[PDB]
């Protein structure tokens, strides 16, 4: 009734992925750095997996920008790495793993301002 | 331990003590609404946004300047919080102007976003608007003000941050501004990063003004080249075309800031592109071909010569699989005349011992130091970011910083101990006072540039700051693992080379002078046709049209740091590889893949055939260049000391000047620069002022 | 047939490094003292086997471990390979 | 019903039999039904704005966001991201003149649904086309495929 | 709650509660959990070994019969280690209600058809192994009902590119039509809507 | 433990029956396809792409995705027989109209920066 | 119009023109933006 | 009336475009003023649905009356920014006779 | 002001122009380069800059609810005149 088989997983031949898309591409997995214009913070919860560049290139009329791949709009959402991983090894795509970045905890205090003998005297507020 | 317990919507978590509300909510999970408040700039309270109210408690508080205390539970989402808000943002947006089509920070604005989630939605202000006069900071800072809603953070940004002053507040009441009240500039190596501070549109980049809007812009994470830090970037493109440059967050490198040179180069990538490769032709001048033709003929220069009469000199932006291709195809032909343009003392240890020429405290260890003793540096031009981390353990720390050189402004007060070099030679013997105040320093810290190294006391000048170094550990003890010697780098490429085996300096060029020279991507001018033989062979394999490329015999187009996945390693040892953004320009392919394909060409086919293969032999070659984020490393001081003692080079009586003197000199400094018109509107700009 | 450069890989934390580890805080400079113009790399591994690289002319290299070598062993096979015997 | 149906008064007609021609009856009765609900919709008119008042989720009028600071940040969000519908999944059903239609709607939070899965009528109607028509002429087919009100860009969306 | 909030009903919402109870009680070896959503609409997540025993009472037992299947369909959630998620939608006539059945699956776990309790289930079936590569067992005739034929890939996974993989064309040496690598003269666009600044405080999650 | 369970084959020797099975239907039906959709190939081609098809997967080493492959195989077969695609379907499996892609590193390098 | 002309504009058409499809005066699409990408400009002098 | 183009390249009907039908290109003037430097409308992936006309925020693109622009050859189907200007100078009569006639439903 | 190339093409309002060597001009020959004659910057160059006796004057740009969104516009610099964001019309106090 179970077949208790011990091998890893492996549904390369069965997506229908193209050979040249499957063995060429490198897929990275991370966490996006949060937008520098912005304080916000919610756009760095999930992991993302997503595909290398290509080439892009002018259309010869209209002017307008041209892709040869596919995987290029392509962007995956994961809960945690282990599950970004165990997606990129079943489908048989190499991967570069980051791992999170979180900014470490600071000490603000409001009455270093107006410090008697500290440096962190402000100027002005 | 010393920890309290605080409630946040009734669950309890552990703070400690001096901990704000604003943090607790963070380490529950919740974002409080904010417009005054950055983690890295001192505590303002103005926009009162961050208010939030405290379980039986009638006042609300806060959030952002109320330090915590046991028992206190946080009611984040409670209606009187929720009203505060609203009449914040109702406040907030009363004097605002409808802008937002207009707006360079339409799609990525707080006001925006916060209104959305935590304001209103209709407005009763049924009055008329203010409008104040815009300001005029630079060519850099597109400045409008009647957006400003009196945050005070490019204020507090520039006073601690940037250690200048010209930023404040003046009026009062509705009517206070904030500027700089007469026509100033506001210059400085930090000058663009109170665009990304700033939450509204009232700073915004001026060369990016109108160009694209936030949703269509795809982000690719990489890292900037332009210095040796290796501050990691978000290059932000639009239809296969970089659109701009933004910093991205690091805590141990660039905080999350970068510099000016950093932000504002990239437009540099647009101009003086080489494209196709080119030849000379009968009458002497260049023309493009095909790739074929030109690799046939550099693979028949290659072929006929060998031994010594071959050569390569590595440029300032070159990557580690260039470097390693070109050092295995020149092997190939049994050649070991690889330099580079900067000069390192190969004396004694010289390239052999890593710890020899690495920032070993690095830019997160600099905050540990209590002294520190820059010697023939200007770490403001040098090294904006290293210079920006110096003066927060200065303003924080309470760092004492003493300087040997010229003296250069800083943005913070030091010790300055003088010009000559013999200074070092009086602190190494102790008459100096200096090694007295350092010698009760904890955790000492001597910091030298390679500038003071690329004049001809390199060796007697690294040799004078070992020894005080050895005096320092000899006399104070091994406090552990401090690494007190450091040494700065000023381009991205110089440790790369160094790990790899490159013999630094092209004082092997001169010595034997080579029958064909490859450049690989060398701008510096160090190398001109005068001192190499008749007839010689120059090959340039770069990016850009610069004082190398009509030297040339042959001319090869390579990539940009934007326009391939290459590793770069910084100053303190760090290895760190970019992301593919755009690809290379007509006909330019990728440094290493031009290497493999001439070597193929010419018979002496080199083993790896993709990226991976070149990185194992990256591996292979240096086991360091493959980590990606390892920066630690074995101590062997002792051992390069102990080599640096044989040789007794005197030092000259010629008083140590940088090259980066002023703020004018610091724009325009490798080839992407000096093809940028931002670049040229700035040094503009700072040599003459309207 | 003549030897361009040398390079020295060891595990800073493994204890199959350690005796080379020595190696190098024994003796390396006195190595260095008998060759002056020799490149002897030293880069550091990580859960790798320490490993001595020699790079001949023309780009011959040829690759020796260094596991368990005690202080006089690394030196021994050090001596073997400058000298130029096998 | 959904929206003002249970104000309104209308008839269902009901075959007896189960063939073309009760299914023909039923669809000019439904015509003459919905004529009905017409009238009563035409004289029950309220007074009244047209769309939510939650500038939100309904874009605001032009002249609040050419005079209005709130209703222009909203019309600009909305027109640019959209509004954040809270996760979740639902079965909408409602009663097509084809039949029941359906969409079974995922969120996950986001201004873009998860999923949209769309049940059509004729996509049943089509599969039971082949008990349908046992023991039948090949005339025969063309009526049934007429009487079961098929379109095919339901079927296959 | 002004005009401007959809109005709660709270009878539905108890009845539901206690059908789901009750059912979860008759079936304890198949019900994984129960769950109300705050519009009144009851879902049962069970086995993937149950799906035709409790259709079945579902569509039998004299106080559920749900006759009606209304909708089958499945969702694809890359981030779980069982991918698909199979939803069957149910409505009963002689109660007025409907009812939701979750399963889940993944690439080669085949699932029990239900052809036998629901006939109309029959092309929906077929559309997911066309749309997503789930394979149902015991099915009359399981083979592709949308895409082309000799389509190679499930188009609506979330891992398959939106523009696919090869696109139609004719040619005129070989006189027939043909495919080819997929080239765009222009690029889809991609767009970053997604905002900071959270909406819905009552869905945060643990930061863990 | 990972237990899984089966499709159609408990071990590897049922899968690699049914993968026998099947290449003996495609063998047998690949003459009668020639002939009938009127195509410009000889049987020796078609026998030889179908035995390139089968050999294309012949590292897959799991049961279960043997099986899955043998149930696409059979279905594909079974869209053959009835006809339901027609000479451009059959002939999509040839590629005579696209461009021959190189492989040396040379020919890529000069095309275009394809890795 | 005759009762109530429409108003007059500076820029508005003075001539209507009808469809001009399959005519010398077709639309023929373009684009209209400029160059990206400045290449370099190698010197006319000889190095040597 | 003044004679400038109301387009100030907010790029909302490029965001809103549900085709995708629009693409914007945009730099500074010569005298600082916002505009586009391109701005091409598909008429062949249009679906007309007039979601662009009330993303505008200044009434700059319009979906006009016209409906008789039947056309020879495809590539004459895709508008750029001087032929959309060339309509509005066409159509600008009923164009705003219309604007004025329905803008107060809107 | 419509200009001419050298070629002898007009020139579009944002500068695009074929040069010489480009082979794209083949797509005009037997037929048209659509360009629009009224070039925006030129017509509102020649407007009247208004003279208003306040501090801080408001612009629609005439028609009410339309025009573009109602601004704000400072005119305490003496220098030069107060440009609208969206029209782009010209305001300036009363010197002298
Ligand atoms: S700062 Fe923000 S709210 Fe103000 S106009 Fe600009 S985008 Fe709109
Ligand atoms: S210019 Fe920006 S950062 Fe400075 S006070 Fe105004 S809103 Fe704050
Ligand atoms: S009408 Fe056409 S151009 Fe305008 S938004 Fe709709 S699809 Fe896009
Ligand atoms: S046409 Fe209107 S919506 Fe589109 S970019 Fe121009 S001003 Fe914005
Ligand atoms: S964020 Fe605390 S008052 Fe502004
Ligand atoms: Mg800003
Ligand atoms: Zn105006």
């Amino acid at each position: 009734q179970l077949i208790a088989v011990d091998e890893k997983l492996d549904i390369t031949t069965l997506t229908g992925v193209p050979e040249e898309h499957i063995k060429t591409r490198k897929v990275r997995i991370f966490v996006p750095a949060r937008n520098n214009m912005q304080s916000g913070v919610n756009n760095t919860k999930k992991w993302k997996m997503e595909f290398d560049t290509r080439e892009r290139w002018e259309n010869p009329l209209m002017g307008w920008s041209s892709t040869a791949d596919p995987l290029s709009n392509l962007v995956l959402t994961f809960s945690t790495k282990e599950d970004a991983v165990a997606f990129a090894e079943k489908n048989g795509w190499s991967f570069d793993v980051e791992e999170r970045k979180v900014p470490k905890p600071k000490s603000k205090s409001y009455g270093a301002n107006f410090s008697w003998n500290k440096r962190t005297r402000v100027s002005t507020k | 331990s010393n920890l309290i317990e605080v409630f946040v919507d009734g669950q309890s978590v552990m703070v400690e003590p001096g901990t704000t509300v604003l943090q607790a909510c963070e380490k529950v999970g919740m974002q409080i609404p904010r417009f005054c408040y950055h983690e890295r700039l001192s505590v303002a309270g103005n926009c009162r946004m961050c208010l939030v109210e405290i379980e039986k408690a009638p006042k609300v508080v806060a959030a952002c300047a109320m330090p915590v205390m046991k028992g206190w539970n946080i009611l984040t989402n409670s209606e009187k919080s929720k009203k505060a808000r609203e009449g914040v943002m109702e406040f907030l947006l009363a004097n605002h102007p409808l802008d937002c089509p207009i707006c360079d920070q339409g799609g990525e604005c707080d006001l925006q976003d916060q209104s959305m989630m935590f304001g209103s939605d209709r407005s009763r202000f049924l009055e008329g608007k203010r409008a104040v006069e815009d300001k005029n900071i630079g060519p850099l800072v597109k400045t409008i003000m009647t957006r400003c809603i009196q945050c005070t953070r490019c204020i507090r940004f520039a006073s601690e941050i940037a250690g200048v002053d010209d930023l404040g507040t003046t009026g009062r009441g509705n009517d206070m501004q904030v500027g700089t009240y007469i026509e100033k500039m506001f210059m400085s190596e930090l000058s663009g990063n109170i665009i990304d501070i700033c939450p509204v549109g009232a700073l915004t980049s001026k060369p990016y003004a109108f160009t694209a809007r936030p949703w269509e812009t795809r982000k690719t994470e990489s890292i900037d080249v332009m210095d040796a830090v290796g501050s990691n970037i978000v290059v932000s493109t639009r239809t296969g075309e970089v659109m701009r440059i933004l910093p991205r967050m690091h805590e141990d490198i660039n905080e999350e800031w970068i510099s000016d040179k950093t932000r504002f180069a990239y437009d540099g990538l647009k101009r003086q592109r080489l494209t196709q490769p080119m030849i000379r032709n009968e009458k002497g001048l260049l023309t493009y071909t095909t790739w074929e033709d030109a690799l046939s003929r550099v693979a028949g220069m290659l072929q006929s010569f060998q031994g010594n009469d071959v050569a390569a000199i590595a440029g300032g932006l070159v990557d580690a699989e260039a470097l390693v291709a070109l050092k295995d195809l020149l092997n190939r032909v049994d050649s070991d005349s690889l330099c580079t343009e900067e000069v390192f003392p190969t004396a004694g240890a010289g390239t052999d011992l890593r710890s020899n020429y690495l920032l070993n405290t690095t830019i997160a260890g600099v905050e540990e130091a209590d002294v520190i003793l820059l010697v023939g540096t200007n770490p403001r031009f040098e090294a904006p970011l290293f210079n920006a981390r110096i003066r927060k353990s200065w303003l924080h720390n309470d760092l004492k910083v003493a300087l040997i050189g010229s003296p250069v402004d800083l943005t913070y007060r030091y010790d300055h101990l003088g010009d000559s070099p013999k200074i070092l030679q009086d602190i190494a013997s102790g008459n100096h006072p200096f090694s007295q105040i350092l010698k009760e320093a904890k955790k000492p810290m001597v910091v030298l540039g390679s500038s003071a190294l690329q004049r001809s006391d390199g060796t007697a000048i690294l040799a004078a700051v070992s020894n005080i170094a050895q005096n320092i550990r000899l006399s104070s003890g091994v406090t552990g693992d401090w690494k007190v010697m450091n040494i700065l780098h000023r381009i991205a490429s110089q440790v790369a080379a160094l790990d790899l085996g490159y013999k630094p300096g092209v004082e092997a060029i001169r010595k034997n002078p080579p029958k064909v020279l490859f450049l690989l991507g060398a701008d510096g001018g160090c190398i001109t046709r005068q001192d190499l033989p008749k007839d010689c062979f120059i090959i340039y394999q770069g990016h850009h049209g610069d004082v190398g490329a009509p030297m040339a015999d042959v001319i090869l187009p390579g990539a940009a740091y934007t326009e391939k996945s290459a590793t770069y390693v910084n100053t303190e040892g760090r290895a760190q590889q970019t992301k593919v953004a755009v690809t290379p320009p007509g006909l330019a392919r990728e440094d290493w893949k031009i290497i493999r394909a001439l070597s193929e060409i010419a018979g002496m086919t080199l083993p790896y055939d993709t990226l991976d293969q070149v990185r194992s032999r990256l591996e292979e070659v240096s086991p360091n260049l493959v980590r990606y984020d390892d920066v630690e490393g074995a101590n062997y001081f002792q051992q390069a000391n102990e080599l640096s003692k044989l040789v007794n080079q005197q030092l000259l009586a010629d008083p140590l000047v940088p090259p980066q003197l002023t703020i004018k000199d610091f724009y325009m400094t490798d080839s992407i620069s000096r093809a940028s018109q931002t670049m040229a509107k700035c040094v503009k700009a700072v040599t003459e002022g309207i | 047939l003549g030897l361009r450069e040398i390079r020295i890989h060891l595990c800073q934390r493994s204890p199959g490094s350690q005796g080379v580890r020595d190696f190098i805080e024994k003796r390396y400079v006195e190595l260095k003292k008998a060759n002056p113009d020799l490149p002897i790399l030293i880069r550091e591994c990580s859960d790798v086997q320490p490993k001595l690289w020699a790079r001949y002319a023309f780009g011959q290299e040829k690759n020796v471990s260094l596991n368990n070598f005690s202080a006089d062993q690394v030196t021994r096979t050090l001596e073997n390979v400058l000298s130029g015997k096998a | 019903p959904y929206d003002v149906y249970d104000q309104v008064e209308f008839d269902v007609p009901i075959g007896s039999r189960g063939d073309c021609y009760d299914r023909y009856l039923c669809r000019v009765e439904e015509m003459r039904q919905s004529l009905r609900i017409i009238s009563q919709c035409l004289n029950k008119m309220p007074p009244g704005e047209i769309k939510v008042d939650d500038a939100k989720v309904s874009p605001p009028k032009r002249a609040e966001m050419k005079t209005s600071m709130e209703s222009l940040i909203h019309h600009f969000k909305l027109y640019t991201e959209g509004y954040q519908v809270p996760p979740g999944a639902t079965y909408t059903a409602i009663e097509a003149p084809k039949g029941e239609f359906g969409v079974y709607l995922v969120s996950d939070g986001s201004s873009r649904p998860y999923r949209c899965k769309i049940k059509a009528p004729g996509f049943a109607h089509l599969a039971g086309l082949d008990k349908m028509s046992k023991g039948h002429m090949l005339a025969d087919v063309v009526a049934i495929i007429g009487t079961q009100d098929i379109v095919f860009g339901e079927v296959d969306r | 709650t002004r005009p401007t909030i959809r109005p709660r009903n709270d009878v539905v919402h108890k009845q539901l509660s206690a059908f789901g109870q009750y059912v979860a009680e008759i079936l304890p070896k198949y019900v994984q959990q129960v769950q109300v959503s705050c519009f009144n609409e009851l879902e049962i997540f069970i086995h993937p070994d149950g799906v035709i025993p409790v259709l079945t009472f579902l569509r039998d037992h004299t106080n559920a019969q749900f006759k009606s299947l209304a909708d089958l369909t499945a969702v694809d959630v890359p981030t779980r280690q069982n991918r698909f998620e199979i939803v069957y939608n149910l409505l009963s006539l002689r109660f007025n209600s409907r009812i939701r059945v979750k399963t889940y699956t993944d690439e080669l776990t085949p699932i029990e058809s239900s052809v036998t309790v629901y006939k109309a289930a029959n092309w929906y079936e077929r559309e997911i192994w066309d749309m997503f590569g789930v394979f149902f067992a015991n099915h009359p005739d399981l083979r592709r009902i949308l895409t082309d034929y000799g389509f190679e890939g499930h188009p609506f996974r979330k891992d398959f590119p939106l523009s696919g993989y090869v696109e139609l064309r004719y040619d005129d040496e070989v006189k027939r039509v043909v495919a080819e690598p997929v080239e765009l003269a222009q690029e889809f666009r991609k767009f970053d809507l997604n905002s900071p600044w959270e909406a819905f405080p009552a869905y945060r999650q643990p930061p863990e | 433990g990972t237990s899984v369970k089966p499709i159609f084959s408990r071990d590897m020797n049922e899968a690699k029956r049914r993968v026998r099975e099947l290449y003996r239907a495609w063998y047998r039906e690949v003459p009668n396809t020639v002939h009938l959709f009127q195509l410009d190939i000889s049987v020796k081609q078609g026998r030889d792409k179908v035995r390139e098809m089968f050999m294309k997967n012949a590292h897959v080493t799991d049961p279960r995705v043997v099986d899955l492959l043998v149930i696409k195989g059979k279905m594909e077969l079974e869209e053959t027989i009835n006809v339901w695609k027609q000479r451009t379907h059959i002939m999509r499996f040839f590629h005579e109209t696209e461009a021959p892609r190189p492989t040396d590193f040379l020919s890529k390098f000069y095309v275009g920066h394809d890795p | 119009p005759t009762t109530k002309p429409p108003t007059a504009r500076k820029y508005i058409w003075t001539n209507h023109k009808f469809n001009v499809s399959g005519t010398p005066q077709q639309y023929v699409p373009y684009s209209t933006t400029r160059k990206k990408i400045q290449e370099w400009v190698p010197p006319s002098t000889p190095y040597k | 009336p003044s004679g400038e183009e109301r387009c100030i390249a907010c790029k909302l009907c490029e965001a809103v475009c549900p085709a995708q039908a629009i693409t914007i290109e945009a730099e500074p003037r010569a005298d600082g003023s916002r505009r586009t430097t391109r701005y091409d409308i598909d008429m062949t992936k249009c679906i007309y649905c007039g979601f662009c006309q009330e993303a505008c925020p200044v009434d700059a693109i319009v979906e006009g009356p016209n409906f008789e622009f039947s056309t020879e050859t495809h590539e004459e189907l895709l508008y750029n920014k001087e032929k959309l200007l060339n309509n509005g100078d066409k159509w600008e009569a009923e164009i705003a006779a219309n604007i004025q006639a329905d803008y107060l439903y809107r | 002001g419509v200009r001419t190339s050298p070629t002898g093409e007009k020139v579009t309002h944002t500068g695009q122009a074929y040069d010489d060597g480009d082979y794209r001009r083949v797509r005009f020959s037997d037929r048209q380069k659509e360009v629009n004659e009224n070039f925006a910057i030129d017509l509102i160059a020649e407007q009247p800059v208004s003279e208003v006796g306040s501090r801080v004057i408001s612009c629609d740009g005439g028609g009410g609810a339309l025009g573009h969104p109602r601004v704000y516009i400072n005119l305490d610099k003496e220098t030069k005149t107060g440009t609208c964001g969206y029209c782009g019309l010209q305001f300036r106090q009363p010197h002298h």
